[PDB]
């Protein structure tokens, strides 16, 4: 049936995986033993958590998504936490060694010897799962652990599994804000290896996170709880169509067919309108002409990219919640009138529209408002390439003064790897700007 | 190519059971090219 | 085998006049001796055959297991001189049904087994050059009830002396054997 | 039931028997009044291994004392369990020994070998089955090793079916004191190898270099040594009064001990020795002890076996332990030195496993060992013959006793045969 | 328990009364029902009605823990059963049950 | 086919007499001093071995056998159906023209023949009842030959052997009471 | 009717039997004291005891079998147990006497007067029994004790009771373990003196079942009160069919029949598939397809052997629970589907199943998980003569230096004997690989 696999590698993913599975308990009600009450849910695991758990007659739902890391240390205290007993012991796939950052050692040192035993978790997976379309990648490009662990084994999964969609998710770097320099070398190395086997990868960056957190949510001083509560939001709306109904239902199928235009560039831009403080929501209103306003207002945004800068190829907007056609049909209207939103002619229709009647829940000790019409607002533009352009002019600096190098030769590597990462994003950049030329 | 567990147990293991002695998973599971060789 | 060959009149295999005899006698050294030495009463090279153990250390054809023997004789007679030691050998044949068995006649056997696939039996005999009579046919019906049809492989153990090697149809006299098979102390 | 009677010759045996047999009492917990003060029941029923019932509860041990000197008998009859023995077993001589082997092994013997064995076959038909009989004597001691090889001759055959325990002490590589002690050896060894199964070696400077390893005490006294020998022995002895999945017979033993007859020279080995801090600075964990357990330093019989190599090994193992963790140690050792054993044998390892632990400590350990390690010993001895043999030093006393140098050739010759003996197979 | 039958030609009686025993498995709510075994007794003794749920009413209900009390008559296909007692823990849980 | 090599190795004593556009045989040992019961059922064998110059073998020792072995086939018989079965199987009319005429020399080869043949009725006649009308010269007609098979076999049969060839074959006509 | 008697020779074979009757009361409820609560079973002995106890009408679960020893060691402080009151004296055959791990010595020295004893035990026990298909014979191949004593005894009740069957079952030989260098001579003397007498023998090894214990069960620390509890499980179910029944009932009859192809070779493989920790099948699920993976996974055998390096000729699978045929022949028809899986082109089908719809159940103190499901996997393949392969190189070695055989021949032997069973097993070598030859 419709059911997917999540995937958390790397010990900065861990912790969103995490959150979005505490949000994914709340709105089904999931007691942290693993039970419900008296009322009837449980049998050979057929309910809405069919697609995310698995509640077998045990009675236990078993979350479909397996966590691996390289440390012991935060992967036993979740093992120590709230609801690890929810959790598999074994799926919270944990390591005694780090990569150092280093892209190769995760990739060549230790992930041999692990990649075997987390593939045994996702072949026995397989055979539970019915219809299974795809996956739920969760990584980061600065990965410590996350970069170089998930690249040999989104190969691995690749290769045996072709058939099927495979979802990325990273933080994307900090253009500015940098907390490693060997950042830019293992980076690029996850993009050239990524462009030829990943289906769709999607990314977010921290810095606009914080600043829409003091711009209408109004907290100065959020933490990592208010960050993974916004991402698990955006992954529980996208997931909602897998969850309830509405209107119409939409499959990730039908997001690749139409948000892909072609081949490699499969990165287009996730964004979610109401993010509100209470009291903004409370003596103002929510309807959809606003929204679509303000998901399309470039600031909201939490990529470091202005529109006006690229032209629009994809767009996509997924109404969860209390919504017509009607007002929904003519804003969007409204919208093509508009001038200053720069479509590419190509595209004479690039919208999206998915429509679910479940409200937004809130969550218990959160932040967020309460939404009646929300709308999570997918979109690729031409205005991306400017953050691969700042990797490059960072990168051939450091790599003509070849910083850093001793250690990944040191530990078994060479240059002409590096050197192919170069003219690879050379030739992404330049499908860029060919495709902007019209 | 490979469709479950007993054969992806058996396919690539490079575990004698007769020749290995308290071995451990991840020397138990042992795979070939399909990693890397 | 060398089925092509005349299965009539005698089927000399070994036989120690010849320089290099070994090509089908595959042999399987193990803390024992491969040697050649001369004689007193027959003054003739003997292939000297011992070892710490019988099993460990024994001399077979064919040289290669995969090829069969082809031999249709029901008799054979080995020339063997009693070393006053543990001679065993065996051998492994064909039936009517075309189930396979073995033969195994070894000089300690306290007894005579029976097996769907291997008989155990004893020898006991004198001193000096002795000599061996069998009629493959004769076991075959005793033993399974069966009837005889084909040597497939013969294996001869250490704890030996042994001249010549050579199969018979029928209960041969000596008058028919030359010299060399008429052998003279 | 199957018992064990012990004989105590020797002088230093007088000394050996005594710390041998309180360490008993206190392990089993008796008063030296002899009434024990009821506190295990398995030392309870697993006692008459070694001692007899006498009235009022008092447990009569079955070992014999037997001397020349008044002084020394008496002195071990005024120790803290002097009570406990028999004036029974108090066997003796009128006669001074002049510390001579032939005045012990022809003169004086000759009128008390009659006694003693009229004394032993009493506790013979006293006890039921024997599994056999042990011997705590010297091979230098010049009384002990002159009634012992007397002894165990006739007793060979009395009864050549049973244990036939030996336990004799090396003196001194560096100095012998008595310097007709290699005489005394060789007169001694010569019937032993003909007479002995079962033979410990023990020398005194291991056990001085032991103090300054482990006791670090400076100045011990010799019933310190005494007292660390007898925990020795005791542990072999463990076995057979205790329960636990190991099997105890020394016949269960020695038949993997002894892959040919002329193998009867054994060495022992002891686990934790510990240090005045390290009581309370040790984990006490099996790898550690099988670590100390295998110590060329804990070694402590003759010396080192990295000379030569393994023949045979066996730990028996005293506490709560399992089967897994001495199975993966002794894969550990077996991995550690695979070359050092002999290819002559793989998997020389024995293990036996007493679940009773001893009164004191929880882990503990007893290894009883045959490397090739004794060609020095009696190479050793060897130029001492020959360069007194060369000159026939402190002789006409022995051919004033009535022996001669005739013996001696084969004494030696039987020593020099030994010597290809362990030499051939080894090398 | 126990149940009744009538002889309809030998010598002797006009009917024979036999005792059983009811076994009520408290994990499945499944019944056997096992006589005790008897000797010199003329009748073939052992298990009557082999495990399994014994159908209440019409539409498929089986008898359940609940509606069990003491000297109660129920029917099981065919032959109409009486209780008579109880043991040890069968009163204390159906008490901790609450059935007065 | 076992037999085949059998004298492809050699063992059977027999040769013959030469010729260019016909048959003729000859022999190396006697027959009756040879075997009846050792060589009988493997050089019927020969009968199911049809390759030349080896099937020549065939045809003219099963005959020749039969006017110089006649008192002898009596302890026999049960061995002698096996080849006869499988060339029953074999499904080639050469084949089984030959059968049939090598069967009428059997059926009247002695005395007992068909009388010893009781017991095994049921495994010939059964694949002959499928044949009866499936198709002078050099005797071609297999038909023929099958309604010649059933009326020596029915006469010298006894009497329920009819009867038994009735009950298999349902065209069945008799050839002594109609 | 369907009973029989079981029999434990050596001080090996009996700490491990006693577990089995301490695992057998309690399915029954048998209270120590040897009578039940003041519910009704007793009477002439006939109920689910009557095929393994003798509980007449004097109230007390009398057990069918004999605990014969030669060392009043082990057999004396278990007099003192728990349930020795159950235990007939007698019956607890006590020695005075070892064999010294030498089989001859108790095979001729000591045997003699005891054995007597011991007949009058099984005919006293042979008259009051009804059917008595067999024997249940549990030893060890290195028994100091059970190897020589077991091999007289097997032959005088093979010779006056050649008309039943007798179920052998013993330690097989650790391969590269070696408490005793004694044991490869004791233990080919068994060999050769049973294969033509024992009916169906049975080996297990000790390494893979601690491998077991850390590797699913996660012990790292064990006991025998763990291990004797393993092969006292298997036992139990191999004995359900007595005890209880099912969808068919199956007997040791049939499985001697269907099991062995052709006299000598007899000697089966057994594995049990549900071996789990009890927090695993917590939140896990179990039924029949993983179970039939894992027990057709290699490395679950406690038997080194790979299964590659041979051929399958039979297997035996008795499925003990609540189970269904559906799923269990398309289950077993994918493994005919299977590739890997090669059994021998001599059988067509080799699988021979016995449903059982008891669950089997946990132990009081014990560490399994909570059965619904189980199967127990008796299975033959050639990749076993590697194991004698592994004795004969190792034996061969010790017989041209003859170790230790003054000890033999100081008792009482000769060369002779010891010459029989190397080609007794090149024998057995020689015949393994010519059924293994299609
Ligand atoms: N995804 C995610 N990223 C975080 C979080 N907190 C901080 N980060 C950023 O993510 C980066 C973590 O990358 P890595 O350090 O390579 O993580 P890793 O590969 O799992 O290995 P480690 O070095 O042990 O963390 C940091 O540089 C932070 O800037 C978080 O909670 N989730
Ligand atoms: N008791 C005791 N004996 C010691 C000690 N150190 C060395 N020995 C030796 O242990 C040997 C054995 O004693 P015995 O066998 O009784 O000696 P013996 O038969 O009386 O003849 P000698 O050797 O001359 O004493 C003696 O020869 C001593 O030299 C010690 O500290 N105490
Ligand atoms: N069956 C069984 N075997 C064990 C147990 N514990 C250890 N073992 C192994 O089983 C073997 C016991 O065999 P034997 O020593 O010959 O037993 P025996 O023939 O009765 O004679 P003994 O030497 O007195 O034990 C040992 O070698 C151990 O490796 C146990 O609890 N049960």
């Amino acid at each position: 049936m419709r059911e997917c696999i999540s995937i958390h590698v790397g010990q900065a993913g861990v912790q969103i995986g995490n959150a979005c599975w505490e949000l994914y308990c709340l709105e089904h009600g999931i007691q942290p033993d693993g039970q419900m009450p008296s009322d009837k849910t449980i049998g050979g695991g057929d309910d809405s958590f069919n697609t995310f758990f698995s509640e077998t007659g045990a009675g236990k739902h078993v979350p479909r998504a397996v966590f691996v890391d390289l440390e012991p240390t935060v992967v036993d205290e979740v093992r120590t936490g709230t609801y690890r007993q929810l959790f598999h012991p074994e799926q919270l796939i944990t390591g005694k060694e780090d990569a150092a950052n280093n892209y190769a050692r995760g990739h060549y040192t230790i992930g041999k010897e692990i990649v075997d035993l987390v593939l045994d978790r996702i072949r026995k997976l397989a055979d539970l799962c019915t219809g299974l379309q795809g996956f739920l990648i969760f990584h980061s490009f600065g990965g410590g652990t996350g970069s170089g662990f998930a690249s040999l084994l989104m190969e691995r999964l690749s290769v045996d599994y072709g058939k099927k969609s495979k979802l990325e998710f990273a933080i994307y770097p900090a253009p500015q804000v940098s907390t490693a320099v060997v950042e830019p070398y293992n980076s690029i190395l996850t993009t050239h290896t990524t462009l030829e086997h990943s289906d769709c990868a999607f990314m977010v960056d921290n810095e606009a996170i914080y600043d829409i957190c003091r711009r209408n949510l109004d907290i100065e001083r959020p933490t990592y709880t208010n960050l993974n509560r916004l991402i698990g939001q955006i992954v529980s709306s996208i997931t909602a169509s897998l969850r309830f109904d509405g209107a119409l239902n939409v499959d990730l199928t039908e997001f690749q067919t139409n948000l892909v235009p072609y081949p490699r560039i499969h990165f287009p831009l996730a964004t979610y309108a109401p993010v509100i403080s209470a009291e903004k929501a409370y003596h103002e209103q929510l309807s959809v002409a606003e929204i679509t306003n303000a998901c399309f207002e470039p600031a909201n945004q939490m990529v470091k990219c202005d529109p006006r800068h690229g032209k629009y190829m994809a767009c996509c907007m997924l109404y969860r919640g209390d919504v017509v056609p009607k007002d929904v049909n003519a804003a969007i209207a409204t919208i093509k009138t508009k001038r200053t939103i720069q479509f590419v002619d190509w595209c004479p229709t690039g919208f999206k529209v998915g429509i679910n009647y479940q409200p937004p829940t809130v969550v218990p000790g959160g932040d967020l408002a309460k939404v009646q019409r929300a709308v999570c607002m997918l979109s690729n533009t031409t205005a991306i390439a400017e953050a691969w352009a700042r990797l490059d002019h960072k990168f051939d600096l450091m790599y003509a003064k070849r910083a850093f190098v001793h250690w990944y030769v040191g530990e078994g590597m060479e240059e002409g790897e590096f050197s192919e990462a170069r003219e690879d994003l050379a030739a992404l950049e330049k499908d860029y700007e060919e495709v902007g030329v019209d | 190519k490979i469709p479950k567990d007993d054969l992806d147990f058996r396919l690539a293991t490079l575990y004698n059971h007769h020749t290995g002695a308290f071995k451990n998973k991840t020397e138990i599971l042992l795979h070939q090219e399909t990693i890397e060789d | 085998m060398f089925k092509n060959t005349f299965q009539s009149g005698f089927l000399s295999i070994l036989y120690s006049i010849g320089s290099k005899p070994l090509q089908i006698w595959d042999k399987k050294v193990r803390n024992g001796h491969i040697k050649r030495i001369t004689d007193n009463d027959i003054q003739s090279l003997v292939l000297e055959i011992e070892g710490t153990n019988v099993s460990t250390t024994y001399i077979t054809c064919p040289a290669d297991p995969k090829k069969t023997l082809g031999i249709k004789l029901p008799f054979l007679v080995m020339i063997i001189k009693n070393l006053k030691k543990y001679f065993t050998f065996e051998v492994q044949v064909l039936d009517d049904k075309n189930v396979r068995r073995r033969f195994r006649a070894s000089n300690y056997q306290s007894t005579t087994r029976v097996k769907p696939f291997i008989c155990t039996m004893p020898m006991r005999l004198d001193d000096g050059w002795n000599q061996i009579q069998f009629n493959l046919s004769d076991f075959t019906r005793r033993a399974y009830g069966t009837n005889y049809i084909e040597t497939l492989r013969v294996q001869i153990h250490a704890n030996c002396r042994i001249r010549r090697v050579y199969f018979s149809d029928r209960l041969y006299s000596e008058d028919e054997l030359p010299a060399e098979f008429k052998l003279y102390l | 039931m199957r018992e064990i009677v012990h004989l105590q010759a020797g002088q230093c045996g007088n000394q050996i028997g005594a710390k041998f047999w309180e360490v008993i009492s206190d392990e089993h917990g008796i008063d030296p009044t002899g009434t024990y003060h009821g506190d295990s029941d398995l030392q309870l029923e697993r006692i008459n291994v070694y001692y007899n019932e006498a009235t009022g509860g008092k447990y009569v041990p079955r070992a014999v004392l037997v001397d020349l000197e008044p002084g020394t008998m008496d002195s071990v009859r005024s120790g803290p369990f002097g009570q406990i023995f028999r004036p029974d077993n108090f066997v003796f001589g009128q006669s001074g020994a002049g510390n001579n082997w032939a005045k012990g092994h022809y003169t004086e013997g000759a009128e008390l070998v009659d006694s003693v064995l009229d004394v032993v076959r009493k506790e013979a038909e006293s006890c039921d089955c024997l599994q056999g009989f042990q011997l705590t004597h010297s091979l230098g001691g010049g009384t002990g090793s002159g009634m012992g090889t007397l002894l165990i001759s006739k007793i060979r055959e009395e009864y050549p079916d049973r244990i036939m325990n030996t336990f004799s002490v090396v003196p001194s590589p560096k100095v012998s004191d008595t310097v007709v002690e290699p005489y005394n050896a060789t007169l001694s060894v010569h019937q032993l190898v003909e007479n002995t199964d079962e033979t410990y070696c023990i020398d005194n400077e291991a056990l001085y270099d032991i103090c300054f390893r482990t006791l670090k005490l400076t100045t011990p006294t010799y019933g310190d040594l005494n007292h660390l020998v007898s925990a020795t022995m005791s542990g072999v002895t463990t076995c057979l009064r205790f329960p636990g999945q190991l099997n105890a017979d020394l016949r269960k033993l020695a038949v993997n001990m002894v892959p040919f007859p002329r193998l009867h020279f054994f060495m022992p080995g002891f686990a934790p020795l510990t240090s005045r801090g390290s009581q309370q600075y040790r984990a006490l964990t099996v790898p550690e002890l099988t670590q100390q357990m295998f110590d060329a330093k804990n070694m402590m019989a003759a010396c080192d076996p990295r000379h030569g190599r393994y023949l045979t090994v066996a730990a028996v193992f005293r506490g709560r332990m399992s089967m897994k963790e001495v199975d993966e140690q002794m894969l550990n050792v077996q991995n550690k030195n695979s070359s050092y054993f002999v290819e002559w044998i793989p998997n020389n390892v024995k293990t036996a496993v007493c679940d009773i632990p001893p009164r004191g400590l929880k882990m503990s350990a007893t290894f009883i060992g045959n490397s090739t390690a004794i060609q020095e010993l009696f190479k050793r001895i060897s130029e001492q013959f020959t360069a007194m043999f060369r000159r026939k030093a402190f002789l006409h006393w022995y051919t004033g006793e009535g022996m001669d140098e005739m013996e001696f050739t084969e004494a030696e010759s039987n020593m020099n045969d030994l010597v290809s003996e362990y030499q051939q197979y080894q090398d | 328990a126990y149940f009744q039958e009538d002889v309809p030609i030998s010598m002797e009686e006009h009917y024979r009364i036999r005792h059983v025993n009811i076994y009520y498995y408290l994990e499945d709510d499944s019944m056997s029902v096992i006589e005790p075994v008897v000797e010199n007794s003329g009748i073939p003794q052992g298990k009557l009605i082999k495990r399994q749920r014994f159908t209440k009413n019409d539409m498929g209900d089986h008898y359940h823990w609940k509606d069990l009390n003491r000297g109660i008559n129920l029917t099981v296909y065919g032959k109409t059963f009486r209780i008579v007692d109880c043991d040890r823990f069968t009163q204390d849980f159906l008490e901790s049950q609450g059935i007065e | 086919t076992t037999f085949r090599k059998c004298y492809e190795r050699g063992d059977f004593p027999i040769a013959l007499e030469h010729d260019s556009k016909g048959n003729k045989i000859a022999w190396k040992v006697e027959i009756e001093k040879l075997d009846y019961h050792h060589y009988l059922p493997l050089f019927f064998d020969g009968l199911s071995e049809m390759t030349f110059p080896y099937e020549f073998f065939a045809r003219r020792g099963i005959h020749d056998m039969l006017e110089h072995g006649g008192n002898k086939i009596l302890p026999v018989i049960p061995q002698l159906i096996i080849p006869i079965k499988n060339a029953l199987n074999l499904r080639n009319r050469q084949i089984i023209c030959v059968t049939l005429k090598v069967l009428q020399h059997l059926v009247v080869s002695s005395e007992m023949v068909g009388e010893a043949l009781l017991p095994y009725y049921r495994q010939i006649l059964p694949i002959l009842n499928i044949f009866k009308n499936m198709n002078q010269q050099k005797r071609e007609n297999i038909g023929d030959l099958i309604q010649e098979t059933l009326e020596a076999f029915e006469r010298y049969g006894g009497e329920d052997a009819f009867i038994n060839i009735k009950y298999m074959v349902p065209t069945y006509e008799s050839c002594l009471l109609n």
